[PDB]
């Protein structure tokens, strides 16, 4: 159904920001809230109905200590909705006081647009890991939207910070964050920045213009995530309908990327299937399996060859699946988007569970048992002694996420029928 | 000239698009509603 | 079309005027109260019905009427004009027709009734009174009943009484 | 037909002014009296017609012991009326004695617009409850035009005082006033100006200046009150046609009031409809059901979508009427008012009977018994003594509204066939 998309933090607010740009650029519309009148498809699937063939879009922007906030505003796209929803350290600890106090007035703004939906599906975060500001305030706004509403879904867009090296406090932010994020949040959509650095020195030889390059790759993802709801398709045009066969059980919910060039600057949908297997084309870099793939396409339809090269990847034994269930890649097509000027009429997409981001979590665990261990990378400012005078609800944090590696190792033998 | 004037006004194919249209976004709201019954309940969700 | 427009709009009036008595002022007064209430709604609603039908077709017919340069269709749009008028009056069915006419008749008697003494009448006004309750009740369910075609404000209005099924269960 | 509008009081002269003022802004008139020759609707409604493109409006303002009156004078909207109709305690008593002695020359001041009349059809009274002297002398004046004319309609706009709190003979004084309006009185518009308070509070952050824009809100009911007599309709373009349908019996004859934006610093009839049934969108503040209801809408005309709403609101099922008949919501559709500007071209209005007011009716009984045992708060002067030497007749008062509560609860029952 509907969807309200909250965004928050100097990066989400700029995939907000980006993705809504991309959608204005998809469907038949101005940027100042006009639909052209040279135009089928759906342009209601997030957008408040005004009358001057104004669809507003349905989001909610939150800012803290605002600087790139500011370059977003002067923007022909600011004129597209903004119903005046505007409102005013880098630890996780800042966050979380400030969004402490100010809680009720962001959340009336939101109890506003709430009952202007008539619909509702879920609610998606634009979130930033080790963002600063937008750490702390993310997780307790994700904290006060579960306790508020326990009949909606909540899917996070949250980078993984890792770019090979100073913020010393990280893996303590990380750590507290994943915590909510596990515990508080339904659907989690993870991608490394280290990997998207990797394609973007793959794709160009840049090195300082990473961030815009970025974005066009994100929001390239971000549309093949919609394309299947904001066009009318036939299954998981909701958002439950994609996420149910995608989480097996929630504490493996978190969901793995793809896209099929590598270079954006007949094949088959074999071909773009068999190499968004690779891990060289997966978007988020023992043996690990997956837990269950579903994968998208969008573009020159083969009516009959899909069940062909099913037949294919299958005696083609690239992915061997969960032991212990019937864990399946699975295949959905979709309208490849009008309206838009585009390269690659063929483009996939993949959502997976896959085991591999237990060592990134492992990763971030050892960094943070150093760092707790020689001890002078707490930062021992005023926030954090007023948020806990003893500091256990971090040792809290790295035993509940251990716990969950420990169930990430357990449901990667060939015997989870037992718990743990 | 007898195809030609069925397939524009008194156009059949058009009917026929519909009626694959009527199964197969729009109709998760109205499949929803019917699974939780009356022959007019039914008349309500299918005019919006 | 004239003759009947006008006996449902000369009752309307006359019901204002029992009103406008019974305001001014037991138990006799208030059950000529509620019947005075419960008979002003459909007497009021059939008038109203009338007018929809008037106001959506006179639309049709004026804008035929220019945007043709040729005789035939508006003679055409006089006969349609006619024939829908006609039909959503009721008065090419019978027996909906023969139920109306007897709430107009129930309201005249009433009227007068009430008019007739400005205190309470215990003296042959329960005999009247209970006659016609009974006989109001029985008429205002039946033609309900028939009504109860294929457009679109006809059907919506019937369901406005079924919001609380006060004509199925008189 | 013609209705000669009738103020009083403090207050209700306050709206007598405001509601002219406004109607002068509606109409394409000068403040001076002048009709505009960049000039369809009709301009006599309630309007005496001199010569000079001059429409002179019919109303009779009365005042005691004037302060705002002044203030009230020296306005350039003096100059549209003013037939020379100036004549000269916070009690109750005190209005009523006063009024007592003076009754003849104002009621001469009365037939002089009456003979001046040719077509009449009520008399509105701008009243206001325990506005001090406008309590008691209202009341004495509203039981001599019912004395006078038992051919005249009379409606009432008075307000509900109650501010969540000194003046301790209040509800003495409203006791007596209701009194007089549920027996004296064939039309009771009431509002609570704790409910406007709180949409003032809701639209604005204001404490101070609420009276200005209680004004405003105010305007815009009678305004609305009057559109379809103001300007051509088709029914209720008469008071009596309009009030006809509301009251079911003269017990139950008070009257709600609604206005469906909240702020005033496409959407369809229907959600205007289902959110003028919401009491927050209401604008007066067991299970209570309506009796009757009546709504009015001026703006975009949707031509078919009126009775396809009207479906919709049926099967919606957010209000169940009275059981012992048969009571809607009934539909009205006006003009939107042409020679003024107006932010949102859609606007509604509802009339009702609801039994939500006995409680406001049982809470001054409940203030009144509890003051009139104690004993300290009758105030004891020479007016109240002179009028009545053993208080008996608010004790005969206070019979009759507790009578009137057992009348509303016994509507409230799905029974009431039997009397009582």
């Amino acid at each position: 159904r509907e969807i309200i998309t909250l965004q928050l933090g100097q990066c989400g607010n700029q995939i907000g920001f980006e993705f809504w740009k991309q959608l204005c650029a998809e469907h038949g519309i101005s940027p100042e809230g006009i639909v052209e009148e040279f135009a089928t498809d759906r342009k209601d699937v997030f957008f408040y109905q005004a009358d001057d063939e104004h669809y507003i879009p349905r989001a909610v922007l939150l800012d803290l200590e605002p600087r790139v906030i500011h370059s977003i505003l002067n923007s022909p796209y600011a004129k597209l909705y903004n119903p005046e929803n505007i409102y005013l350290g880098n630890n996780w600890a800042s966050g979380f006081s400030q969004g402490e106090k100010i809680h009720e007035d962001i959340f009336d703004i939101i109890d506003r647009e709430a009952d202007g939906s008539d619909s509702l599906e879920g609610f998606v975060l634009c979130h930033s890991i080790a963002g600063g500001t937008g750490s702390g305030l993310g997780s307790y706004l994700l904290e006060r939207l579960n306790d508020r509403y326990p009949k909606k879904l909540v899917q996070t867009y949250s980078v993984f910070p890792n770019q090979d090296e100073d913020v010393v406090v990280q893996p303590y932010n990380s750590l507290l964050t994943l915590k909510r994020l596990t515990q508080n949040a339904d659907c989690v959509v993870v991608l490394d920045n280290t990997a998207l650095n990797r394609i973007a020195t793959d794709r160009l030889h840049i090195q300082n213009p990473s961030f815009s390059q970025i974005n066009q790759l994100v929001s390239t993802i971000m549309s093949a995530s919609t394309t299947t709801l904001r066009y009318p398709g036939y299954m998981n045009n909701d958002l439950i309908g994609l996420i149910a066969s995608l989480i097996p059980t929630p504490r493996l919910h978190f969901l793995m990327t793809g896209y099929t060039p590598l270079t954006t600057d007949k094949t088959t949908v074999l071909d773009v299937m068999r190499r968004l297997l690779q891990p060289k084309n997966v978007m988020v870099s023992t043996n690990h399996c997956y837990i269950a793939i579903l994968n998208i396409i969008q573009g020159e339809v083969d009516p009959t060859q899909v069940h062909k090269s099913l037949q294919r990847i299958r005696e083609r034994k690239l992915a061997n699946f969960i032991p212990w269930g019937p864990a399946s890649i699975q295949v959905a097509l979709s309208r490849k988007s009008p309206y838009l000027p585009s390269a690659h009429r063929v483009s996939g997409l993949m959502m997976a569970n896959h085991t591999s981001i237990s060592s990134l979590f492992e990763r971030t665990c050892r960094q943070y048992d150093k760092l707790r261990k020689r001890e002078a990378f707490l930062e021992q400012f005023r926030k954090e002694d007023m948020f806990k005078d003893n500091f256990d609800e971090m040792d809290t944090s790295r035993e509940i996420v251990q716990q969950l590696i420990d169930e990430y190792h357990a449901a990667t033998r060939p015997d989870y029928i037992s718990w743990g | 000239n007898l195809m030609q004037t069925l397939k524009k006004d008194y156009r059949l194919v058009e009917y026929l698009q519909a009626m694959r249209n009527f199964f197969l976004d729009t109709m998760y709201d109205f499949y929803t509603s019917i699974f939780d019954q009356n022959v007019s309940f039914l008349n309500v969700q299918l005019q919006e | 079309v004239f003759k009947y427009l006008l006996s449902v709009r000369r009752v309307q009036a006359e019901l204002q005027h029992c009103w406008a008595l019974q305001m001014q002022r037991q138990t006799d007064a208030i059950k000529w109260r509620l019947r005075n209430h419960m008979a002003f709604l459909v007497d009021n609603l059939q008038y109203y019905l009338q007018v929809d039908v008037l106001e959506s077709q006179f639309s049709q017919l004026l804008h035929q009427i220019n945007s043709t340069r040729d005789f035939e269709s508006i003679r055409l749009a006089h006969d349609h004009f006619l024939s829908n008028l006609l039909a959503q009056s009721f008065i090419l069915l019978k027996p909906v027709f023969h139920c109306l006419n007897e709430i107009l008749d129930l309201c005249h008697s009433f009227c007068s009734l009430v008019s007739q003494n400005l205190g309470p009448l215990d003296e042959r006004g329960a005999a009247q009174l209970s006659i016609l309750v009974k006989g109001f009740s029985r008429q205002s369910s039946l033609l309900f009943k028939i009504l109860s075609h294929q457009i679109n404000s006809d059907l919506a209005q019937l369901l406005l009484r079924l919001d609380y099924n006060k004509y199925y269960t008189q």
